[PDB]
């Protein structure tokens, strides 16, 4: 349960960080 | 399109002047009303899976070949569904003989 | 600004354009204007994603076709 929480918790952040990495809502290592 | 209402002949649509007037071969002219005035656009969308596969997708839980998941329709509850991949966008659509569709579609 | 018409469509564009002559005085439909139109509509996510401006666009198309007249509208 704890790996697979970590792992879907980082792909959501990978994904944020992906699209955010300029823009603003309205940074490589984590 | 324009047909000429004589001869049922395609009308050439001859942009002149500041309105637009459809004129046949027999020359019969028919003129042109607001919804004329559009002469060309390309739409940029990638997408035609709403009318491309639409025949496709409405086939498909009727297709042997077609990959299945267990997974349980909501409208009829069978626990098997299949499972459909389109388009570069790699867009998953949920479909089930019953009619489902899943949002998608 | 007479009245003229347009394609019913893309109608409803005078309220838009009325308030670009109002925000941009400084240039008017030229003299020489023909009887042909071009409506073209921005890809907002990709103007965010590239962090391409509004201004940037115009005033670039402005100057590669001063033989084009070209009207912009409220973005932001
Ligand atoms: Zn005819
Ligand atoms: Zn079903």
């Amino acid at each position: 349960k704890k790996v697979q929480t970590a792992l879907k918790a980082s792909l959501e952040f990978n994904t944020f960080y992906a699209f955010y990495e300029s823009r603003c809502p309205k940074y490589i290592i984590y | 399109m324009k047909i000429c209402k004589a001869c049922s002949s395609c009308m050439v649509r001859t942009y002149v002047d500041g309105n637009i007037i459809f004129r046949c071969s027999c020359g019969e002219s028919v003129q042109g009303d607001s919804q004329n005035l559009l002469v060309s656009s390309k739409v940029y969308h990638t997408g035609e899976m709403e009318d491309k596969y639409k025949i496709f997708i409405k086939n498909a839980p009727f297709d042997p070949t077609n990959c299945q998941i267990k997974k349980d329709c909501p409208n009829c509850h069978l626990d098997y569904l299949t499972q459909i991949c389109i388009g570069s966008q790699k867009i998953i659509i949920l479909v089930c003989r019953c009619g489902y569709m899943s949002n998608r579609g | 600004t007479k009245k003229n018409v347009m394609y019913p469509d893309f109608a409803s564009d005078v309220e838009w354009m009325t308030d670009f002559l109002e925000n941009h005085p400084l240039l008017q439909p030229p003299e020489d204007i023909a009887n042909w139109c071009i409506r073209l509509e921005l890809n907002k996510t990709t103007m965010i994603l590239k962090s391409i401006s509004l201004e940037s666009i115009i005033n670039s198309l402005r100057a590669k076709h001063p033989n084009t007249y070209i009207m912009h509208s409220v973005e932001n």
